[PDB]
């Protein structure tokens, strides 16, 4: 089993759609691999496309709550939440492979049926969640917080080159040689 | 006498069958040793794994009218020969059951 | 496992609907036991609604087979064919317990369109078979074969007590009692 | 797993709606324990919705038969069939948890179409079991059985102290 | 696995939905953790999006029975019933990640169609069910009842430093 | 796992629809039975309603094929290809239980749409299968061809005794002790 | 299990129809036993009633491939790409059980929906593929090509006694004796 | 079983729709078998029909990435992506069987709902993907981008000796003597 290798070395593997089940192992992951040993290097490998938002916030503050350091490695695509994901990674060891493709945009709701007050309640937190989005994006960049409205407001899609300019990662690897 | 047999290989008593049939032994040497005026005692406690139990496992009705020593008989008998080839028990003489 | 607790005390247990599958698991779980020890018997627990009759024909020719006796016990229910498995144990040894149901009735059966000379040997087939179900009801209990005709007209639900004085069951279980204890 | 562990300790664990595999698996789980100690007790621990009634006998019966007292648990909720088996422990260890509740009703029952002979038949036996869970109910509480039958016709909820005074429980744990 | 080793540790996980099942597993683990050691602290991760209401109490009274002290983490969300079980912690241990939220809101139902007797009976047990949860929330927290019954009449969303002026928590972490 | 154990003494079960992957399972077992021993009976125990017809060709050649005798016992049922393969046993060691049942017809089969010449030739194919499988029964029973022929017509049942007068067992078990 | 015992004496079945995951496994198989031992023979039994054409033309480029000498065994039918798998055994070394058939006919195919160049692009691989076939069916049989050409128009069904007067098997086992 | 045996032999195994569950999964091989030894060659088997295009730039880049050398087999038929990791194996060393097949065509696409400049954007990025696609074909054949452009408008079939020529294999095996 190659994934138990990769998770014996240092490696998380998340080439899955983000939902409560995957952030839940992720999560339990991240805490067996910090107990292991606090001082060493997580390495978390994102091929995802985007999730639900609650599973994004819970693996940031996970990643932003353990002492080991955290290395995001972009691979295929990485978009919407997996994007921040990407970004959200300890300075200077963020990085992505040369032909990966980085989609960014607002987040998409669907509410049920209720009432007024109800559809109030809900459009307030989902305003509220797009400006945590927001802050969050411009936090672990080099851009202004006004260029990420300007971008997110529809679909923003970044090469590796592209995305190295934008400042979500520090390097783009090309080959072991 | 052979004292708690039940302890050694059941391969011992291989050299037993003369012994009970025949009533001799023959050593390394060639020598045969005679055993026709001797008394053979050997010394058991198999069968005797259900004497702290009260009922089997299954449902019952009545309770196993039959005595505690029956029941030792009966699992004696079937551990003996569970436990010992044929042509080993057709020697010895008797089988005596300690209550 | 309790169940492989049970197997090693000699109890094979039925506890599904009587289809093929569990007709030949419990058919070779009584050849093994038989095997194993052709003296010691073997008990059978039923909690089944009923099944198919063919099965219910393997399991109770397999059951007269073997050597050895076996001792019959009736939990939560014995619907359909269960109930003549119930009866096929051993005389002296079928018992069931206090609130437990037995229920008889003649075979329901169904069959797809076909031509009138299909229909016709079908029908046989059927008549046939209920006609076998009786002779088995009637030789492994007390009352006579036109009372089970009667009876098995249709729905007959009788009680432990009700069961026993049919003559299906011999003793109607009651709680744990010791062994004799006496040295 | 900790189930594993629960069962070494002589405790079994009833969290599903009463079927007849849940009712085979704890009369096969009580028959084990029974053999391997007759003399310390059992615990049975009741989180289920109810269930059939055959299997509500089975594992009645079951609880009866074995020698060894047998102490039940409420836990979360025991409603309808499983609060008999609730009722079924050992005088004086029958123990519910602070917030659980107890759900009580007569049988409710579902038959297809058929002639009026096999419904009139049906009616009959859906009646004798009433009567039947009835007297059970009766036996193991302090309520005479006129009361039972006036409560029991339609849905009764009690709590853990209405189930202490009811009868159903014997004490209400709250901490260690 | 990695849940595995972090039972080993000594920390349960309550990532699912609050049913029957998931409430039988984590009351089965806070035994057993319990038996092992009955002086070292309990961890609780809570990311559950509520649930239903009887598992809630059953999983919170067996959280008051234990006598090592339970310290509830709340990490990615904890709404309805999960904001009582991150409330029901020890006090001074419960905690929460920084930009999480917890939701709180009367508990919603429905039931199936039957005479008017039946109805009232469901919409009385309802109301008692709604009562115990204000009741469990405002034992277990700062804000007078009578705020609570005002404030969880719509849904209700907290974030951590609302939260923890609420009082349902009692520090936020960054990092450990 | 009692399978395996009456496996150990050379006994398989056919207690499933007779098809590719049953079939399979069989003729392996078989092939296994014969080459561990060439020279013990194997046992073959039939409780099946019926199959494919492909399937019974294959597991017929392979019990022929074998050097050691094979044993069929009937428990249940053995209908349709079951029963061509309860009378394909060794001469003088079929049996069948007391209750047991035989059912015997003819081949049923089903086309999808197609052009005529495919349907003919599809017909043809079957009546082809239903000759051989008259001679199937014919080799290995004591009644004459034209009888198997008009009884096959329609669904014909036998009780063992029946079956047993009819050549296709040789023996009726009632019980052990009564040998 | 039998299985594993008879792969131990080099012997594979094809029980099920023919596919991707099917011939993946038998080449594995295939390929195994070459590099277990390259001079002892492999036995392939079918019982298969036909399947996709890729996967038959991976298997038999795989049977052609390998060095050991492989013998084919057709025991209940063999029918379409079934029968080119059993004709294209080791020369001398292919046989079918006495109640057996095989059964020949040309490929059969379906497209969805789409423009005429498509179509027409399908239409000439479609031919391709069937002359494919029937050369496969000529090089390893004792037939001349026009008389497989004009057999394959419809279903041709063989019995055992058929299939080796046609060429396609040399002998017909009965009995071990 | 045997895929464990051939992954003890360095041989990867493709012969499953191209996906991200499957991408991931040759990943994870990938890097496994680069860590146990970083200088035998690596064998990879292609029996695919074609699958997204993500999964293809992920598992091209992560196959260019290793520093071991990468040995590309086709067999039964190579569709689409398929074509590309057969096309993108280390020079000199990629083949196919005598009987294979290899597909190439512009990929296909699918939008839902939605507005017209969200549409405008998925158009871009599908005629980008589009054109990273030829790119791709033109560094690792024999064939000018021009010749790619025009032959991959509609659905081409290339046999092995028409791949051979083509540029996109090295050579065709005819078996072991």
């Amino acid at each position: 089993d190659p994934y138990a290798k990769l998770f014996e070395e240092r490696v998380i593997f998340l080439g899955v759609q983000i939902d409560d089940a995957s952030a839940n192992d992720v999560m339990a992951q991240l805490l067996c691999l910090e107990s292991m040993d606090p001082d060493r290097d997580i390495s978390v490998y994102i091929n995802s496309p985007g999730g639900s938002f609650t599973a994004l916030t819970a693996i940031y503050d996970t990643m932003q709550y353990v002492k080991p350091d955290v290395q995001t490695v972009c691979m295929g695509q990485a978009a919407a939440a997996a994007a921040v994901l990407l970004a959200a990674g300890t300075p200077g060891k963020r990085m992505a492979l040369p032909n990966a493709r980085v989609l960014i945009h607002q987040p998409y709701s669907e509410t049920g049926r209720g009432q007024v007050s109800d559809l109030e309640i809900a459009a307030n937190e989902i305003l509220r969640m797009r400006s945590q989005l927001e802050d969050m994006l411009a936090k672990h960049s080099t851009t202004p917080v006004e260029k990420i409205r300007e971008d997110i407001e529809r679909d923003k899609i970044l090469t590796a080159e592209d995305a190295l300019s934008y400042g979500l990662i520090d390097q783009v690897i090309s080959t072991r040689k | 006498l052979f004292d708690a047999v039940e302890k050694a290989h059941p391969d011992i008593f291989n050299s037993l069958l003369q012994i009970l049939e025949d009533g001799r032994l023959t050593d390394s040497q060639g020598r045969v040793v005679d055993f026709k005026n001797t008394v053979i005692i050997m010394t058991t406690n198999l069968g005797t794994r259900d004497i702290s139990k009260g009922f089997n496992l299954g449902f019952a009705a009545q309770g196993d009218t039959k005595s505690n020593y029956e029941r030792m008989k009966n699992k004696v008998s079937d551990e003996l020969k569970q436990h010992f080839r044929p042509e080993f028990l057709n020697r010895v003489d008797d089988v005596v059951v300690f209550p």
